């Protein structure tokens, strides 16, 4: 019945600087918080618990603060192996609640993605089955909305997507979004689409094709 | 090095049941009290359940109360988490994670992680037949005695009826156990003998009731 | 590890019969011996345990004897709910082993099946798996093998089977055969053939098609 | 009026896990041994793992001692059965079995069972994967679709490794068929099409398969 929240949702920082995250309590939870590291993929690694006390063999450049309602992680220096997601944690005797986490990321300027969309084999179409993959290439910052219309219509729950992490030269980001219909489905109708958005357009960009063209 | 390990995760049918367990090594889990935690695919983090030392007690997630339930095995130092009634929600990487410090307190962190494993539940629960003919061989012998039906493929879960002319031909009719095929979905056949001098004159229609998608289906078989 | 063997594997019997299972251990388990009933997809009931005691509830027509390594159980007067599997078990406080089962069927004349096959249908074929249908109708005994061949090679690994349970008018089986494949590799081949064997058959009967007629 | 009830079952490939678990109504498992068996696909039953009351002993079949593991949970009533490193012949119907009588005494019979939970191991613990050329657009982007394969990971380069530059291969996807799917795109100049031969060199380990796909303008 305690609900935490941090701030912010995505924190952009360039190294060496000095970054604070923030998570607040709903009610006070005396010093009952604790910070933990997260990279995609990994598990989470403990930093900080009794608000500021640090665990044996977490860097010194990791500091917490704060009581009651109103608490702090603070990176002085951030490092390359920082850049990672940070979660806040209210734990008690017997449950636990987490914030929304914090994602840190590296600071570039904003790049549009670049846009492919590629059509299915017809190897594959042959089997009975029609991927069709949309890329957004080398783009910053993560967030981007994709969107599949067939013939100007817009899809729901047949597609996949993921992405790559930030790149080590150029800190972008990938995307690839994937379409699958089944070959009867792929052969009704005539246009195929792909729609983006992102923060470095200044207005949707749609890439599309005509089957059999 | 303290290490765990979970195991079982997979794909899910909505509604469907999957069960975790969680291995450990190096250290001995009755001293600590053992949680689930599971990242969605936004890439938040939720608290799932949790269970004290002894059992005591067993503590759950509200989105999860009543449908999941946590076990530990003390003696050889396992955790299992079932899951129950699944919903899509309920997707996520799930990890085992230990409650703990470098002195136990009455209140400590999660010093020990899991790598997690995936759990994925799809939306669909169900997912009605396709109905294929099962033609008569047109080389049968001339004065009686052939065989026709229907093929009942790729449905989920079990089961189906099928009734031929709507119930009017029931002699020499069998339907078979479905098989569950490599795909999760099952299959069946059902067939029926009759005159050979039959064929052209009585229509011959397969009725297919898969009341779990409320999907019913018709299909007319002929020669060739 | 004791071993437990049941003798006949298979026992056909009419109605009202005196029919007896046996059952031999290889080495002495005194009476640590239980019988099970168990019906096709259902669950085993109890029905004898110290070789000879009856479970509540069980009816008297079911009676076990034996100690040792020789056991039997005596159903004195079958009745139509009797005809199902039958399994001898030593249990041991923390450890049991089975005997390997004795299906108990209505007995009749040999008959041989009648057999069909189907081609996959234009429709399922289109879809871009193949799927060819072998019956075998109405045979008895219910040992029987069946053997695909496409253009005289034996196939292995893409069947399955599945048998009914004893008609109830004429005590006969039934069992169905479907090979299922991709529609390339339907299409690699042109003789399409089922080949059964059955103890009513002088000799194996082949039924086979070209594809395409 | 006693019940038990097995949950859990499903489809798995060879080499894979699965967790069984058992619940029961109308009495307390705690006075009572329990039992896990299995019918195999010919009819007869297999004795797979007993559990005794405050767990004191475990015992498995020697086909699937060091490979499974039974526990008991007496508080909410509930017995698990851990499958790993699994094999064909593990394909079976799985119960869960009660030790006990009227009056209970050292060594009983199993008086009540399960109906049963169908589990099934595939032959297969490995797949190599289908691999699909992405065609570039008749700065230039091309690519393979590395589709249907099992279990993780495949490697890719392009080209024996001669080309770097612009290359990404996404983290694979699992598919609702539980078959794994990634893509390894490149970015090349629009001048090279034509010229440069680019070849997509896919290796999948577990499966011991490899496949070099030529990627064309079309």
């Amino acid at each position: 019945d305690v609900v935490m929240t941090q701030s912010p949702s995505t924190l952009s920082a360039s190294v060496g600087d000095t970054i604070t995250i923030t998570c607040r309590a709903s009610q006070s939870i005396e010093t009952w918080l604790a910070w933990y590291q997260q990279k995609p993929g990994k598990a989470p690694k403990l930093l900080i618990y009794k608000a500021s006390t640090l665990k044996t063999g977490v860097p010194s450049r990791f500091s917490g603060s704060g009581s009651g309602t109103e608490f702090t992680l603070t990176i002085s220096g951030l490092q390359f192996d920082d850049f990672a997601t940070y979660h806040c944690q209210h734990y008690a005797g017997y449950s636990a609640t987490f914030g929304q986490g914090t994602r840190v990321e590296i600071k570039r300027t904003v790049a549009a993605p670049s846009v492919f969309i590629f059509p299915p084999s017809d190897e594959q179409l042959k089997s009975g089955t029609a991927s069709v993959v949309c890329l957004l290439n080398n783009f910053y910052p993560r967030e981007a909305k994709v969107q599949w219309k067939v013939d100007n219509a817009l899809q729901s729950g047949n597609s996949q997507e993921s992405v790559t992490e930030q790149d080590s030269k150029d800190s972008t980001y990938s995307l690839s979004s994937t379409l699958t219909l089944s070959k009867a489905d792929y052969e009704k109708h005539k246009v195929y689409a792909c729609e983006v958005t992102h923060q470095g357009l200044s207005s949707p960009v749609t890439k599309s094709f005509n089957r059999g063209e | 090095e303290v290490q765990l390990v979970e195991s079982g995760g997979g794909l899910v049918k909505a509604g469907g049941s999957l069960i975790l367990s969680c291995g450990v090594s190096n250290f001995r889990i009755s001293a600590h009290t053992m949680n689930w935690v599971r990242r969605v695919p936004g890439g938040g983090l939720e608290w799932v359940a949790s269970i004290s030392t002894s059992s005591t007690y067993r503590d759950y997630a509200d989105a999860v109360k009543g449908r999941f339930t946590v076990s530990r095995d003390d003696l050889e130092d396992f955790v299992y988490l079932q899951m129950h009634k699944m919903r899509v929600e309920d997707t996520a990487i799930y990890y085992c994670a230990r409650k703990g410090s470098d002195r136990l307190s009455d209140n400590d962190p999660f010093d020990a992680w899991g790598p997690g494993t995936v759990v994925t539940v799809s939306p669909a629960s169900t997912k009605g037949p396709s109905v294929f003919p099962l033609a008569p061989s047109s080389k049968s012998t001339s004065g009686g005695t052939a065989a026709l039906g229907c093929l009942v493929k790729d449905y989920f879960p079990e089961p189906v009826t099928v009734s031929w002319n709507s119930g009017a031909l029931t002699s020499g009719v069998h339907t078979f156990p479905a098989v569950l095929q490599s795909s999760g979905l099952y299959s069946l056949s059902s067939v029926v003998t009759v005159p050979s001098s039959s064929l052209g004159t009585q229509t011959y229609i397969c009725n297919v009731n898969h009341k779990p998608s409320n999907t019913k289906v018709d299909k007319k078989v002929e020669p060739k």
